[PDB]
């Protein structure tokens, strides 16, 4: 068989810069047996380049490939925010079937952006089941690093919440975080003020969005 | 006392492509089995249905000498009961094949520094090849629903490709010259005897 | 109009069987190299099987003796029968047409998820998230379901811009929980109606829920 | 090369039975299949050549059939001098002659649960820097048995070897000895040493243990 | 009535050479093809080489290609096998087999008794015998013959007086290249305090005989 090894593993560049994704095979194969694939989150991979250097149909000019033997390269000039994806190289010289690469993750940098904090109380349709889920939303921010502190009557809640971050957006290249605070219906009425502290690089001071039960 | 023309097949300066494999019909001759009698280790030698030490003691009606060129990773397919692009679409051997296969690395002969695209192979075919079938058709292969009409386009591709033998490639991508000797014994006078 | 529509994934117990389909349009399966590629959650791509136009089949060493690739020319559909499934076989399975030297693997299926587990399929529970007091935000909460995935859209896919569907989290109760939100202008609140479309193929549960302020 | 598969790897039968051994080839080998018998410690003897032709001197109770990929050796009436291993060998690829895995025709008898014994390493051997713990399975049937080593209720792996005896000439049973080898240092660092035997004749896995220094 | 008798097998270090012979009797030797087939300890059969009736044709398996050389002397009715560059995997019993000759293909109708060829870089070493003491209706006790080279060893009990219930196990090849086996015997628990059990271990290669007395601890 043939083993494929890519490098680097993660590549974070600003929009407009030049990317260089490496790929090498265990055996010296022909340049016509290599291919590059782009896989954006939640999608199937799409062909970018086959035969190391020939561009597929409908692929922009900025995607170009080169190399032969055991030194193949994928160059992404004029990096755009929609290029956030994992890029795989494959080889179909060890027929039948092909062998994929480990994959190069390409993150995209940008300017700092403050998150928009919303807080959602639990629905009435949910309180009848015995559980009460308070939801806090951090929308469109950068970088990824953002701390969420749940304050219930100004008491920090540990071991009671679960966060969730999205992939980089294809247009603005920001993230979005959803912290969920699940606690029983009986314990939901033992307390009164449900807050959500948000600390971020794009905030000169921690921002808190709260509400009162029954208002 | 004619001698079977085996030198013309092994010592040939140029070999055929696998899709248009050449066959030399050898009959009515005395077989000097020596090109295959003592072969060096660097020769792939596999016989099927018949023993080599017994070939000198057998007479056949006709002996067919098929010669062509593939890459190293594809020699394993030149055998009875094998599947793959070469076996299915270029040169197929039957399940009851009676004969030997000979293959040697010819990287010093058929590989140029700038690539030897002269040797070809068939990539697309609508069905599999029958045993000892030779298809030299170059009609645009239809891979979609719309008819090609001799147009290279989407789902309409040329059915032949080049090997591009460069000496700096791995052993599995280096050219191997293959000689398949078929030994036929039908209701006919046996004329290819040994000595 | 070149599509590769897959179907038939879902939850299957270890050691059971499951058969995937790959309906083809404008591409003829019987006249092409068709392959099955799988991708484990959070890992790379693995080629599983291939079938030639002549009928030759080949399988990777990791699915040999357990998978069987087939096709039906009358339906123009590629198939993959999977037997003796285990934990490693959990992945998103893709079908795709192979062009080898003359185009690589251009067209791919959308991919169906195969979850091999010994757990029951529980339907989700969709709860609204009403907006409170520049712009406003609202969404749905898809709580307590198994297994992955759940597809959530707004207005039957008519509302694309501004929607953030969050990845599911594995809560302690073994089930999942998923949040989907969308920021909309505060003006078109009473005139524009918002409905989230939650689908759970493993449990066959489709729920449309209205979201409106208190 | 061509792979020959023999099923079963071992079968139990008594005198007078009709025994049939199967042999599969990965590809069609026409009629060029051969059957060989081999007693323990003796040379192999030819029984059937060319799928069905009986070799001179071989009794008429042996016979062969089949062509292509499936082949069958048949003993019409099993005799005491017929308990041996039988190999099938293909000769289609004359320059790549390959044999099968062989089928061992054993003497069938009633199920017999093993007598489990465990021996701590001698004080003499411990003075040399090595500890050898031996687990004995005495006079059981059939040969199938699982032997797991546990050190302080922790399963061992990769430090033990087994040895099985031929069928006993008097009760047709087997005996197995498993040797766990530890350094003297690793032996002194633990207390409870046990081997767990799983057999058909046992209702539950039987564990024989000892405590170091007791 | 066809006889094939091998010789030349022994113990050989890796990378060294060894030559085998095979004396043929009671058949026209110079008109049949001849084969060599080896079998590893506990494994199946593996075809090695073939030489034509006149010795002008030689063919070898891919695992012994360019490493072994087969020849024959039809004036002495002997088949040879020159084995150079021996590896540990070449450790096997080597049989010489006569080709049946009736078929267009090869098949072996008569074999020799076989000669053993062991390849290892371990020198001759005598065995150390350690007792297997019985547990403090029937009890079990034995001896552990550990770390010897090469095979075989012979174990008796009470100088041969005790043969019932005795199971001498096949030697296993440890990771150190040295063999080791165990010999056990089952006896009534009443005789443990009234009978002396002595195992007699004998290893002719190193000329080492060890009598060990097994007593309860």
């Amino acid at each position: 068989e043939i083993v494929l090894t890519q490098s680097p593993g993660t590549l974070s560049l600003s929009p407009g810069e030049r990317a260089t994704l490496s790929c090498r095979a265990s055996q010296s194969v022909s340049s016509s047996y290599l291919a590059w694939y782009q896989q954006k989150p939640g999608q199937a991979p799409r062909l970018l380049i086959y035969g190391a250097s020939s561009r597929a149909t409908g692929i922009p000019d900025r995607f170009s490939g080169s190399g032969s033997g055991t030194d193949f390269t994928l160059t992404i000039s004029r990096l755009e925010p929609e290029d956030f994806a994992v890029y795989y190289c494959q080889q179909y010289g060890s027929s039948p079937g092909y062998t994929f690469g480990q994959g190069t993750k390409v993150d995209i940098k940008r300017t700092v952006a403050a998150p928009s904090v919303f807080i959602f109380p639990p629905s009435d349709e949910q309180l009848k089941s015995g559980t009460a889920s308070v939801v806090c939303l951090l929308n469109n921010f950068y970088p990824r690093e953002a701390k969420v502190q749940w304050k219930v009557d100004n008491a920090l809640q540990s071991g009671n919440s679960q966060e969730s971050v999205t992939e980089q957006d294809s247009k603005d290249s920001t993230y979005s975080l959803s912290s969920t605070l699940t606690l029983s219906k009986a314990d939901y009425e033992k307390h009164k003020v449900y807050a959500c502290e948000v600390t971020h690089q794009g905030l000169s001071s921690p921002v808190t969005k709260s509400f009162n039960r029954g208002e | 006392t004619n001698l079977c023309p085996f030198d013309e097949v092994f010592n040939a300066t140029r070999f055929a492509s696998v899709y248009a494999w050449n066959r030399k019909r050898i009959s009515n001759c005395v077989a000097d089995y020596s090109v295959l009698y003592n072969l060096a280790p660097f020769f792939t030698f596999k016989c099927y249905g018949v023993s080599p030490t017994k070939l000198n003691d057998l007479c056949f009606t006709n002996v067919y000498a098929d010669s062509f060129v593939i890459r190293g990773d594809e020699v394993r397919q030149i055998a009875p009961g094998q599947t793959g692009n070469i076996a299915d679409y270029n040169y197929k051997l039957p399940d009851d094949f009676t004969g030997c296969v000979i293959a040697w690395n010819s990287n010093k002969l058929d590989s140029k520094v700038s690539g030897n695209y002269n040797y070809l192979y068939r990539l697309f075919r609508k069905s599999n090849l029958k045993p000892f079938e030779r298809d030299i058709s170059t009609e645009i292969y239809q891979a979609g629903n719309k008819p090609c009409n001799g147009v290279a386009g989407f789902n309409c591709y040329f059915p032949l490709r080049s090997y591009s033998f460069r000496p700096t490639y791995g052993v599995g991508h280096q050219p191997y010259r293959v000689v398949v000797l078929s030994f036929e014994l039908l209701h006919a006078p046996a004329t290819v005897c040994g000595k | 109009e070149v599509q590769l529509v897959e179907s038939g994934g879902g939850l299957i117990q270890p050691g059971g069987s499951l058969r995937l389909s790959c309906a083809a349009s404008e591409i003829i399966v019987s006249r092409n190299y068709m392959s099955w590629v799988r991708q484990a959650p959070g890992k790379g791509l693995e080629w599983v099987s291939v079938i030639y136009s002549g009928g030759s089949t080949f399988y990777a060493d990791s699915v040999k003796g357990r998978f069987t690739i087939s096709r039906d020319n009358s339906k123009n559909t590629l198939y993959l029968q999977m037997n003796s499934l285990r934990a490693e076989d959990t992945a998103v399975y893709y079908c795709a047409r192979d062009l080898d030297v003359v185009g690589g693997t251009d067209y791919w299926g959308q991919g169906t998820l195969v979850t091999v587990s010994s757990a029951s399929t529980k339907g989700p529970s969709v709860f609204p998230l009403a907006p409170s007091s520049g712009t406003a935000a609202l969404g749905c909460l898809v709580k307590d379901y198994f297994p992955e995935p759940v597809t959530v859209s707004w207005n039957s896919g008519a509302l694309t811009s501004g929607v953030h569907t969050f990845p599911a989290v594995l809560q302690s109760s073994g089930l999942y929980s998923l949040s989907s939100v969308v920021t909309v202008p505060s003006s078109s609140l009473g005139t524009q109606t918002y409905i989230c479309n939650v689908n759970h193929k493993p449990s066959n549960t489709k729920v449309d829920k209205r979201v409106e302020p208190k």
